[PDB]
């Protein structure tokens, strides 16, 4: 909807990377449910610990259901949990990332404040009074007066609280911590997705063989998906660290109109504090035109000129 | 379509129960088309070792199919389709009273005039104790209300249709419950098959297990519970219908609460719609009661004359 | 839509937790329908009720394919625990119960009509320029403000007499918390039954020849993981419901005081509402205090007197 | 597109029956592509034990496929496709009236003018028997409506198209009922297959069972029943509505009720389209009759002049 | 949207036929992926060139994977390419037909011209001046004057070019050529969809038998779908040839208002040329009422009457 | 929506080719997931690295079903070329890259804001009655035209400084053409490895007993057909992108001249815009010159002088 002005370019990049990660998670989960299995053949030479390598085919005298049981047991026991539960962990991480990125859009206080800010900015951007000031009917004058009063009420309501900036900082910190944990544990457990796995499950009382040599058909495809997910996680973490550095390099709780007041015709716009400053910084990251046009309603000289024009068209 | 005003709480409960029953029937049919099969083994004549039946794989498949279509009872394999038919019938009956074009036009006109009267400031002005355009709109709405009263009160189509709908629902519930209670314990996991195929395989008697038997039984129990709740709601609806005679509506309470007592007695389908609205919300009924008063007509005429003169 | 003002942060969190639990239930049900099976092999050496465990060569059981299928089906339907077979269906039923308890007061007309009327009136009062003028006009604005004042007075004299919405919300919270208690009892008690290897003694020796079979459940670990995740989600849901009930029972929600508003504003004659109106105002304050502060103007008699004075001024 | 006004109740019922038939055909095709197969076993020559046919599994699959192609009749395997084609044909015959642009323009113009010919307050005023500006605005509407009346009173395209469509529907129903009723008992669960592949498997005569045999029979019975209901509705419609020609709709009951008795006798496709709305809602027909009366048009102009005195 | 007035009945018929062809292509492709395979039994009597005809079952001593390999090889080598690739060819033909039918709706020059023509036709159809003339506020009069000026600008802009008529003619020519190629190659290659195929793939070193007797399961259904598609292509080609005959029977680049100027009192409407004439011919194919209403704005006498009525209501 | 004026014929053709290649990638990926296997049979007579070929009766390999499945899996993983296995994944990645390079300037805010501002202003100027009047009044229309003139001047002096949109479009075109070059190299070079029959020597002799197997790839011919179709579509895409690059490099798109418009119209004082404005006007010219001719009214000073004269005339 109208929240797209609050999302900077890095937020859009993170959202698209999360969409691609969700697609990867869905594809991997579909593969896991559908065609993930093992194909195990018993090893008749067990001189060493693992399978020993030493024309007619070898006869194992095993039924089809004995093979199915061996596959199920060696898939349950002697297969690493990462290869079995890679897409589920990826899906959980994507859900966590989407919840953290869109947490302030569903928390009622911050969502209400952001909706009010977006509505007020949209009202001010389409106001002809701003266009006239940067460069007349009495109904337009009273509409501008009402919008100025609403802007004053919003300023005296929002400048007290500082919960939007705190919530955004907490979301960024949680996202970067989750990225660090993912980049550690996924990379450390990515070499265990092997195509050929040797299992020793001790089912000799049911089959007659001790060790089996299973093949994991989706091991290489899962390794490729894991590499792609690691690359996406690296990009996501780089973007999140860029956002954290952008927040921590300058005090975003204080916003100034110095360049704006030098460019514009008013040199009396005061510096704002707390969530208003952070929202104005986000709007600057989106487009400086919106903040440049919105700076008109924050100046007392603009109100004086507005009421002077109201008196002029009145008489 | 903003038809929830005409639907009372029991109608909403019946709609939600019908949706849940439809979901259950669809899930059961999907299971029936997904993994409904029987596994049959021949009854062989009288260190452990397995018994060799000397039957090929396709002979086993033939035995399974033959016993599925002969030994398995009809209620153990056609229950989801019958449940789907019952849910479709109940959904059609629920939506029948506002789908016939005459009744649909009548209820649409009723909803339109009720929305006009609810949002009309003239009702608020009458309840509290203007403008020429507001007076003209009020006169037009009064004329529309009079035309609707003359157009609807003569017939009794909507009330009779609703009575037929609830009677059909109650009869269908009774028949479904009676015919279903006979087939609860009859569904069993094990079965004995005598398909007379001894010339093809060599065995006369087979023992079969229906894979979708216990799950189908649990779905049957849940469906029975939900349809019992639906039947209780339908019985309460019939008790409400037969409790107060809906053929006429007495405005004694409305005329006593309001300052205008020239409110006629609305009868027939208009009275039935007013009763349904009152069971939904009494505010619209109060609006229609104060918009049916001749004292309000005299007040509107006097206000219009004062505006003109 | 416009009902988001009626959902505080705990309501939104419970809704999202219920959505995630419903997704888990759907996934588990799909797995149970499609990929749930059981692979059974007979034990030729039996020393007790359960199976006895003791170049190499394979063991031949002399069993056909459909004999194996029969053994699998019988040991799956007979000697598999009921919690393993019916876990996702029970989870789906619990999620449906939670969603019904969340949306009952929105679907029940006796409370739904009052809630939607309150939402509409609050939205109209929050957008009224008369509130902005009073907290800091044309004749049309004045008559609209007077009509809205009369509507607010009628709504107050119509809704404050009844407390059905507060009772229904309390009943929903009680049902949700006791359902959470029952779930966190029975699911935790029956969480050990989801094991991999199960021994069955289904007594089909007259058909196959073997007495005891050892069966592997391929979806045992995934169902156990889903059960653990659902237990954690239900724990969070129960903690949020406990907090909601503690907030409801900490102070009387059927008596709202405008003391902060009448101290902040010049109007010191705002009446104290009760029953459903006080509870709805408390919910709005938990959502955002600006709406409650803006709506408090329509209750003070001083604001009504000023509106009447302005109407008289623009009337002549 | 607000075409429900054009559609009478029997057309809506036939459309819903066609939708149900299309759903049944899609379900039958899904089952045909899902688990429709035949299982065949050879008829071997003359302490029970299994009979070893000495056949590989691929030989069994080849026998099943060959007997599916040869032994199984065409109507037992290609029924859902024919049902789908028939449902599509019926739906197109029910929808071709507005698909064709030449008829679509006339239909859209009629609906557009019909919207104003009844919603106007002058319609209500004439029904009972407001400003002169409204009369001046309605003068252009009257001129346009009379231009349309002159334009469509010499064209018979819409009525001819509708009659052709419903005749096609009736003929299709007759053909479908005849061939389906002919092909009922031929479908059987068991079949005797002689595929003449003795050089490939060694057996000459096989016995086969069709997996989706009883279910397809039940779906065929359901389709026959729905076809019978659809045909009965269509035949009643042709016996009452279209047995009296609809090209003329000279207002007789309306001119009896209305004070403005001199209503023009519009004919052809305009009269047929008015008959459709009459079979949809008689209130629309009444307001049209009181509005489109030539004496009522002259009275509208006269009343505008009277207010403009 | 509003483009449906530009499509005559034959264009809508081609669209519906292409939709049905696309449904056939989807059905055939689903069958090809799901059920399409081969089932082959070797012939132990190969006295003749093909399989030769020569109780207890016949034992071939073949495993299951040998049977699967024989099926795959005889599905690859000795099965006709038309039976294997029928739905893909149908899908490609539907893509070509849909691209040719909707090319001018997406080509930016012709799309812009058609959108401008549709907008001007909508303006002229709802204009009260046409209703007044064929049988008044000053704002309506000045709007009618502005619409007259825009109609004159449209006439002096579009009549110079000839891109729309050329593009439509090229689309029709390509469609009929593609129909001719389809009707040739599909019919010439429809006899090779046989149920039973006698294959000889020379895999005796892997299986032991030279010739096999395979049976294509979906051969009858594919033949039925091919016959249905041939009938649909025949209808499509008949429609396209009717369209080509309609285009080439008379100069669509010249349009005459003789009947319209004799019907109304304005007898000074000049003949339009090139894309204007072609679009008006398309409108006449759809509905002559739109062109009858639009011909008012192309007459100087109507403009003179409009300004005369403007002066009349002015004074 | 309104952005269709910013997409010339080459952009529409590339979008449609991208959609076709995306659906080809989806179909190939579905086939790769579902049906892609490798039916392998051992060769008893081996004389080289590959398999050797040398009433009739069938050959008995003495291999179980799972031995055959293991041979299939190992020879599919090891001795099958990666291009045959991972063709649709590469196609999907390339289509996603092409779609990103096509929609990057629409999704990047620094150019999205400029593009939406230009589209809105151009649509308001195309629907402006003042353009119709000038190419051949109400006070409200006059003041709206003056406000739109001021808005056009502000947008021109704000967007004419930077050239981010033209630079981004040029970068996207360069990335797309070099991507096409790499694709048409590596796909053409690696298309010969998609063969039906492949001989494998995976060395599983200790598990099965045979050294070399011969495998049939059932989807090899269909993947080869899809690869040929994708190569043809990539060739068409590259030719279109090469034409786009040649059009961009033939004349400077940061210099727009109204010489034709000032020759046709009376206004012969229309200034030459530059940077993003000139590039967007060139895109409009490639779409339709009517929009540019209509917008040229708001840039001439004579039109503004006439508008000032009319405003003075209707002011008194
Ligand atoms: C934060 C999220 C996850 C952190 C995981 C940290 C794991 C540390 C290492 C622990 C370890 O070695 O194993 C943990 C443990 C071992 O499991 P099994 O292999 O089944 O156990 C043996 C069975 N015979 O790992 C796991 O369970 C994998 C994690 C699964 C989490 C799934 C969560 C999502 C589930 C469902 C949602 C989608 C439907
Ligand atoms: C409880 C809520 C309601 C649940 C309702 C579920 C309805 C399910 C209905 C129909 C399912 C029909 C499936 C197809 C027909 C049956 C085919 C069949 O028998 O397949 C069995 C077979 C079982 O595995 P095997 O091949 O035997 O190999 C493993 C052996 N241990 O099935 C398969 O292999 C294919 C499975 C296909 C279904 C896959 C479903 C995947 C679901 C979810 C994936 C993850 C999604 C994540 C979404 C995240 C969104 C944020
Ligand atoms: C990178 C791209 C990724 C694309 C998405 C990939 C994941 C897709 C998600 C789920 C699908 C999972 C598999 C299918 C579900 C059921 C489980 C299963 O195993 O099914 C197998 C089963 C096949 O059984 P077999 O016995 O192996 O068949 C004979 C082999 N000789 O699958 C199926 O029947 C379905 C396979 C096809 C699915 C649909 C493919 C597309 C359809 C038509 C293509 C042609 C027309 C295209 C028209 C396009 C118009 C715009």
């Amino acid at each position: 909807p109208a929240y797209r002005i609050l999302k900077p370019w890095w937020d859009v990049f993170t959202d698209y990377i999360s969409i691609v990660m969700l697609m990867i998670a869905v594809f991997g989960g579909t593969l896991q449910v559908t065609q993930d299995k093992m194909i195990c053949l018993p090893c008749k030479w067990v001189t060493k610990d693992s399978c020993n390598d030493s024309p007619t085919g070898i006869k194992y005298d095993l039924d089809r259901h004995q093979y199915n049981y061996v596959d199920a047991v060696c898939y349950e026991n002697r297969l690493h949990w990462f290869a079995k539960y890679f897409p589920y962990l990826v899906l959980l991480h994507t859900l966590i990332f989407l919840a953290c990125s869109n947490f302030w859009f569903k928390f009622p206080r911050t969502s209400s404040k952001l909706e009010h800010f977006v509505s007020i900015l949209l009202k001010c951007f389409d106001s002809p009074w701003t266009t006239r000031a940067l460069s007349l009917d009495k109904k337009e004058g009273e509409q501008a007066k009402a919008l100025f009063e609403k802007v004053k009420k919003f300023r005296t309501h929002v400048e007290e609280g500082d919960i939007v900036y705190r919530l955004y900082m907490r979301q960024t910190i949680i996202k970067v911590i989750k990225f660090a944990l993912i980049i550690c544990y996924t990379v450390y457990y990515v070499h265990n997705i092997k195509f050929d796995v040797d299992c020793t499950v001790d089912i000799e009382s049911l089959t007659g063989y001790r060790t089996y040599r299973c093949a994991h058909p989706l091991a290489t495809l899962f390794k490729i998906l894991a590499s792609f997910y690691i690359s996406l996680v690296i990009f996501y973490g780089l973007i999140c660290m860029y956002t954290l550095w952008w927040m921590l390099r300058r005090s975003l709780k204080k916003y100034s109109f110095e360049s704006i007041r030098e460019e514009s015709s008013y040199s009396d716009i005061p510096d704002v504090k707390n969530d208003f400053a952070f929202m104005l910084h986000l709007i600057d990251q989106y487009d400086p035109l919106y903040s440049k046009r919105f700076a008109v309603f924050l100046s007392e000289v603009s109100e004086n000129k507005l009421r002077q024009l109201n008196l002029n068209n009145e008489w | 379509p903003t038809y929830r005003i005409l639907k009372p709480w029991w109608d909403v409960f019946m709609d939600y129960l019908a949706v849940v029953m439809l979901m259950v029937a669809i899930f059961a049919g999907t299971m029936q088309l997904t993994k409904d099969q029987v596994v049959c083994l021949p009854v062989l004549p009288s260190d452990p070792t397995g018994r060799k039946t000397n039957l090929d794989f396709q002979q086993y498949v033939f035995i399974n199919q033959m016993c599925y279509h002969l030994a398995l009872p009809w209620y153990s394999k056609y229950f989801p389709y019958l449940a789907l038919i019952h849910t479709i019938i109940l959904m059609v009956s629920s939506n029948f009273w506002f789908k016939y074009p005459k009744t649909c036009s009548k209820v649409e006109h009723f909803v339109s005039i009720l929305g006009k009267c609810f949002e009309s400031p003239w009702t608020t002005k009458a309840l509290s104790e203007l403008d020429k355009k507001d007076g003209e709109q009020a006169k037009a709405l009064f004329e529309k209300v009079r035309k609707f009263r003359a157009h609807v009160e003569d017939s009794d189509l909507i009330y009779k249709l609703y009575v037929v709908q609830t009677l059909i629902k109650t009869a269908k519930f009774i028949f479904i419950l009676c015919y279903t209670a006979n087939f609860v314990n009859a569904i069993s996991f094990e079965h004995v098959c005598k398909p007379k195929v001894e010339h093809l395989t060599g065995y006369e008697v087979f023992e079969c297990t229906h894979n979708m038997a216990y799950m189908l039984k649990k779905l049957l129990i849940s469906y029975i519970s939900i349809i019992c709740v639906y039947g209780f709601i339908c019985l309460y609806t019939l008790f409400w219908l037969f409790r107060i005679p809906l053929k006429e509506y007495s405005f004694e309470k409305v005329r006593e609460e309001s300052s205008f007592s020239d409110i006629p007695d609305v009868k027939n389908d208009f009275a039935f719609l007013l009763h349904m609205v009152d069971q939904y919300d009494q505010l619209y009924s109060k609006r229609f009661g104060v918009f049916l008063s001749e004292v309000s007509e005299n007040k509107l005429r006097e206000i219009s004359l004062n505006h003109e003169w």
